[PDB]
């Protein structure tokens, strides 16, 4: 059978606002050469170099991500996506290509602290069949584990100074207990926080 | 004499984002009236490498046709015959789940993918045209890591 | 006065199995202020985990993910210098320390009990230097 794989050396990029650049490793984990195609998307101030290059079997290379211009809020983080695609060489035939995408988190130096210091501050409510989180911090709170009434909820980021509503499975009638972990800057599942919903 | 000192040693550990994909070709396909049989397991996809907590809605299989919810296969001959497929799987409770396909989910709620890897099956639907006579697709699997 | 400083090494990449590579330079301990002639066996690096031969680092996320490390310096001919770590030592890596100060490399062993999560890891290390 056929095998594919792209590894980025981190699962997120914390980009300090106004910084010259950052680097991230990209690894072709396959036994055939590919083309590595890298694109930035909104949730072109950020430039990826090289945007396209060959990467031989089991080889690793690095991209530079650089901010030239652009304007971002300084009271809040901004979110972009770095996408890294491994294009393989060219009755049903199908060819696949993995497009591996990670958050590019634009962080004002003007922001005090880091996410793990404010992860406890999430507050929770059920309105209209949905579990709603409120994030009073200036950081994206990248939830990586979320449970309500002891039932797993697929997670999603809560944007800065804003909210996110999660769809609930059936049977969480009068459930009040929410548990969550965010993903820290290095890509690790952080501490478990637990809290009752309010009205 | 014993003299002492102390320091807190520190280390930073990092989690790269690894995405893998295995495609296992299904049986060859049989023309019956110029229909292929439905629910033919065209192929089995195994997505792996992702972090536990990765969700079904963060996975998007796209192709050039762009038909929401369906991948489109086309003949390599010049005649442009076409059929559509869906990409579907099962959760831990054995309920029907799907990734996004051209940006939309066919079936089920957003779920957390199985730990380690998750199988998806490419299953034939039909061809809104009619008479099918190598059929090809080029599919991008985009994973938006949490 | 005995001094103990530290320099963190490169970030450690967690492998797909949740483990880490061996022999990675986690960081460098620099011991100083000891009497001339002090030998490697007069130096005992200790921590709370207390694993003989090994220093244990713990995640800072309340999840108690751990990895172990060994503490090995190098003499001028690139032979191992093994100080005592929690009372114990490798056989045959006993040596007089460099004059004034001595670098000891903290070298990775691997995960202790489960897949490791990314983040910050620490170990509060005490050194006791005998025969001063």
């Amino acid at each position: 059978s056929k095998e594919y794989g792209v590894t980025i050396g981190e699962s997120r990029i914390i980009y300090p606002l106004d910084a010259a650049g950052v680097m991230v490793s990209v690894k072709n984990t396959q036994d055939y050469p590919v083309l590595i195609q890298s694109r930035i998307y909104d949730e072109d101030p950020f430039v990826v170099t090289p945007p396209l290059f060959r990467l031989d079997a089991k080889q690793q290379n690095s991209l530079r991500i650089a901010q030239a211009g652009g304007v971002f809020p300084r009271d809040k983080e901004s979110l972009k996506w770095l996408c890294v695609k491994g294009i393989p060489p060219k009755g049903v035939f199908v060819q696949f290509a993995i497009n591996n995408c990670i958050k590019l988190l634009v962080r004002p130096n003007e922001l005090k602290g880091t996410p793990i210091q404010f992860a406890e501050n999430l507050s929770w409510k059920v309105d209209g069949g949905k579990l709603i989180a409120e994030n009073p911090s200036p950081f994206y709170m990248n939830i990586g584990e979320l449970t309500f009434g002891g039932k797993s909820i697929p997670s999603h980021y809560i944007p800065p100074k804003s909210t996110w509503a999660f769809d609930l499975p059936k049977g969480l009638a009068g459930a009040r207990n929410v548990s969550w972990r965010i993903i820290n800057d290095q890509g690790g599942l952080d501490r478990l926080y637990s809290k009752n919903v309010t009205l | 004499a014993d003299l002492t000192a102390s320091f807190t040693a520190t280390a930073t550990l990092v989690e790269p984002a690894r995405i893998t994909l295995t495609y296992k070709e299904g049986a060859p396909i049989t023309i019956m009236n110029g229909n292929i049989d439905t629910e033919l397991l065209v192929g089995t996809l195994t997505l792996g490498g992702y972090k536990t907590g990765t969700t079904s809605t963060s996975v998007n299989f796209t192709d050039a046709a762009g038909d929401p919810m369906y991948l489109t296969f086309t003949s390599q001959d010049g005649n442009n015959h076409q059929f559509t497929t869906k990409v579907i799987g099962k959760d831990s409770r054995d309920f029907d789940i799907s990734p996004k396909v051209n940006g939309e989910n066919l079936v089920g709620d957003d779920v957390v993918l199985a730990t380690g890897s998750q199988d998806f099956f490419v299953r034939s639907i039909g061809s809104k045209g009619g008479k099918l006579a190598k059929y090809t697709d080029a599919v991008t699997v985009t994973v938006s890591n949490q």
